[PDB]
RNA sequence: UAAGGUGAUAUGAACCGUUAUAACCGGCGAUUUCCGAAUGGGGAAACCCAGUGUGUUUCGACACACUAUCAUUAACUGAAUCCAUAGGUUAAUGAGGCGAACCGGGGGAACUGAAACAUCUAAGUACCCCGAGGAAAAGAAAUCAACCGAGAUUCCCCCAGUAGCGGCGAGCGAACGGGGAGCAGCCCAGAGCCUGAAUCAGUGUGUGUGUUAGUGGAAGCGUCUGGAAAGGCGCGCGAUACAGGGUGACAGCCCCGUACACAAAAAUGCACAUGCUGUGAGCUCGAUGAGUAGGGCGGGACACGUGGUAUCCUGUCUGAAUAUGGGGGGACCAUCCUCCAAGGCUAAAUACUCCUGACUGACCGAUAGUGAACCAGUACCGUGAGGGAAAGGCGAAAAGAAC
RNA sequence: CGAAGGUGUGCUGUGAGGCAUGCUGGAGGUAUCAGAAGUGCGAAUGCUGACAUAAGUAACGAUAAAGCGGGUGAAAAGCCCGCUCGCCGGAAGACCAAGGGUUCCUGUCCAACGUUAAUCGGGGCAGGGUGAGUCGACCCCUAAGGCGAGGCCGAAAGGCG
């Protein structure tokens, strides 16, 4: 990823910010009602999540 | 009282215990850890949106976390709020 | 404080020294007089707070040339 | 009997605060000597 | 820049197995790798009622200073020595007796 | 750069990666809550409350941005008061706070010494305050010398505990001259002529070269003792590498290194070169620092304590000459010699170490060495400023003792 | 094939000391001749630590007071249940503020803490528990007093307003 992304629009980029938190807020059930059986994933989504917000970033600054 | 990216945060935890799960059969009212900086607004309408259920009132506290001792040190656990919201009389999930 | 607008005079420190040779501390301070100067390229009086020195030299140079060096020094009046 | 040290967290912070502290150039000095000790509290707080 | 690699073949060159060849089964950042067949203990485990685990002798490879182990050189069948070099763009690894890369 | 990884106590869980988006290292970016100068107002730090402007497939409050003071500048405004000036608003730009030592300056003790004590000492020390820089300060003679000459400042060695100062007590303590480190000289007080002409700074580009990651880096095997070999014994080999460390006992040849040889996409230091905005070069004819020098009074500084006391600074009162002039040569006068105050700048040799890297020690080795080898400026004490500990070692490996 | 250190012994030196060696120990030591000192301890009401003594002595904190049956438990005068007895009752009850800060409730455990035992505890560990338009704070308003744009004053720092 990170060219994957790169090679989105803004409008699309905040889409899949949106879909990112949502499934952030679901996986963060689950862990808390002791129903995550692969605790990995947060990180990923975590990290996903800033990555976007990265680019939307600097495609703004210039 | 709300922008999605705010609202998908706002919400941690369901909360588990004795009083909350009779708080539920009792009184259709869900307990919740939810974000310290929360309001009473945000969380109803977080609720509202993403347990797509219908919300009466939120009432709201915050936990002081736990001090433990460890020889000649302290360790402190967080504060959090908890969260008691009710939902309308027909009752959903 | 006690300070020649003009000159820069400002209380000094030194002796008292008796007929025995003690001495004490002490200040010396200037002669200071808060004093109206009529300035006529500005129809208006400047007051300035100035040792008699200090008046001396407004005589000498005249109270414009003096007014001169309080700006030049950013100093206002 | 009673003894010297009555609380007043009002008290305590309006003597010994950090604002207290701050508002003069000597406690600001207080507050200089104990960083450069490394002091974990400089001033008792919240 | 490592010279002792997972699943190579070493021979021990200290400790009461010395002498004995084995694969590298992983090396450790501390310097020390775990060799198969290699430099065995017999460790008590504790019961674990969490599984209803009982207890027992266990026997397991301890892990071993890397020092203490040569890569072999199967092609002359002793103790060899690792050296780099540069070939094509990549780095190799070279038996220093036989100036042969690996 | 890589075949291993997701920092520690600290396992485990779920996972990432193996020829190149795992991880790790370095350059440059992004993000960077709240408190704190804290700067929208407030405040008992990490909290309370606003104004204006923007946004609402819901245009609620919630969110986002701006709004402190001071200084310089500009625009618009604008009194007493006719113009003016003060005042007022807004904008641009800057400052603010922190922090080792060294550094310039404003203030400035006492114990103590004098075998008491006041002049004197301690000492312009301790401390408080202000300000600056990589250094600061000082600096191109109104300086010395001594009738020969020297040629700014700063630092070192002598001169010398000398000459002197001194209740001539206790103490204080030069300079001339000599040997050295380093060396550099300029501008204004002004108009013309020639005119962007030397110089500096900010800064683009170039090459060079340092720094911030790295890359390669020689040569040992048998035997004995032993739990283990680096030890003993045998025979080899490398060395511009036998500095050091680690490895189951003491290793040039097992590992990491070391000698030597190398390397940067990126940022940055410093250097020559070069473009740029600005600065002005050399020439001629000028000009030559006044409440100043000097003086009376009170103090201070000069090694020099008012002394026969020159020189310097000045709180107070005064007050010149103008190169046919003026200062100094330790009271003062003549003669002679020397220099040119009342404008400014200037590198080096000099002072220091919070910090970064490398290396070293007839320095310590757990009551020592830091207060602190260890989660220590902690626990604890104190209202507070502040005070302030104790506490290292199983074993080679946890094989940390199943039953 | 056993260094330093520890503990014995034998010999030797006038002595401070030396050498040899048994045991302990388990990785270091260092002749000789020189070189440099944080170089020798019984006292300093010395400093730090450790351990004696008095001594199994005093004491166990209001003279409001206990007795029994049953239970839990390895153990019960002290904990749980029950019946009695006694004490306070303008308090020794209840409720606020200040101050503290989880001590609250439940389970579980008892080494240390509890002046005794302890199954119990304000002790250890884990989990739970604090729900507001109208109760308080914030908020609006001011008191003493504080701070204070400009400003007045002051060697600087600052003082006053
Ligand atoms: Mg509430
Ligand atoms: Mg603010
Ligand atoms: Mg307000
Ligand atoms: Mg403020
Ligand atoms: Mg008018
Ligand atoms: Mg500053
Ligand atoms: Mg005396
Ligand atoms: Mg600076
Ligand atoms: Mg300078
Ligand atoms: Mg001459
Ligand atoms: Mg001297
Ligand atoms: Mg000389
Ligand atoms: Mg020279
Ligand atoms: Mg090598
Ligand atoms: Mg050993
Ligand atoms: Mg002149
Ligand atoms: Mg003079
Ligand atoms: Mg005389
Ligand atoms: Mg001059
Ligand atoms: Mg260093
Ligand atoms: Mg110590
Ligand atoms: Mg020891
Ligand atoms: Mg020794
Ligand atoms: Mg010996
Ligand atoms: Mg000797
Ligand atoms: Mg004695
Ligand atoms: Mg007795
Ligand atoms: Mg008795
Ligand atoms: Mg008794
Ligand atoms: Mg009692
Ligand atoms: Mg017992
Ligand atoms: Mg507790
Ligand atoms: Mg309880
Ligand atoms: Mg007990
Ligand atoms: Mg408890
Ligand atoms: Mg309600
Ligand atoms: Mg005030
Ligand atoms: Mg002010």
């Amino acid at each position: 990823k990170a060219k994957e992304l790169r090679e989105k629009s803004v409008e699309e980029l905040n889409t899949e910010l949106l879909n990112l938190l949502r499934e952030q807020f679901n996986l963060r059930m689950q862990a808390a009602s002791g129903q995550l059986q692969q605790s990995h994933l947060l990180k990923q989504v975590r990290r996903d999540v800033a990555r976007v917000k990265t680019l939307l970033n600097e495609k703004a600054g210039a | 009282m709300i922008r999605e990216e705010r609202l998908l945060k706002v919400l941690r935890a369901p909360h588990v215990s004795e009083k909350a799960s009779t708080a539920m059969e009792k009184s259709n009212t869900i307990v919740l850890k939810v974000a310290k900086d929360a309001t009473k607004a945000e969380i109803k309408a977080a609720v509202q949106k993403l347990f797509e259920v219908e919300v009466e009132v939120v009432n709201t506290l915050v936990v002081k976390g736990k001090v433990k001792r460890h020889g000649q040190r302290i360790g402190r656990r967080s504060d959090w709020k908890k969260a008691y919201v009710t939902l309308k009389e027909g009752q959903n999930l | 404080s006690r300070v020649c607008q003009v000159t820069g005079k400002r209380p000094v420190t030194g002796n008292n020294r008796s007929h025995a040779l003690n001495a004490t501390k002490r200040r010396f301070l200037p002669n200071l007089h808060s004093h109206r100067f009529w300035v006529e390229s500005e129809k208006r009086f400047v007051t300035l707070r100035v040792s008699a020195k200090g008046m001396r030299v407004i005589d000498k140079k005249g109270i414009d040339t003096v007014l001169a060096e309080l700006r030049a020094r950013g100093e206002k009046y | 009997m009673k003894r010297t040290f009555q609380p007043s967290v009002l008290k305590r912070n309006r003597s010994h605060g950090f604002r207290a502290r701050m508002a003069t150039k000597n406690g600001r000095q207080v507050l200089a000597r104990r960083r450069a000790k490394g002091r974990a509290r400089l001033t008792v707080s919240k | 820049a490592a010279k002792i690699r997972r699943d190579d073949e070493v021979i021990v060159l200290t400790g009461k197995d010395k002498g004995k060849r084995g694969k590298v089964k992983n090396v450790l950042s501390s310097g020390k790798v775990i060799v198969e067949g290699i430099n065995l203990v017999k460790k008590h485990q504790k019961p674990v009622p969490a599984l209803n685990q009982p207890g027992g002798i266990v026997e397991k490879e301890a892990a071993i200073q890397v020092s203490n182990v040569a890569i072999f050189n199967a092609a002359t069948g002793k103790a060899d020595r690792v050296g780099f070099r540069f070939e094509d763009g990549k780095k190799v690894r070279f038996f220093k007796s036989n100036s042969e890369t690996i």
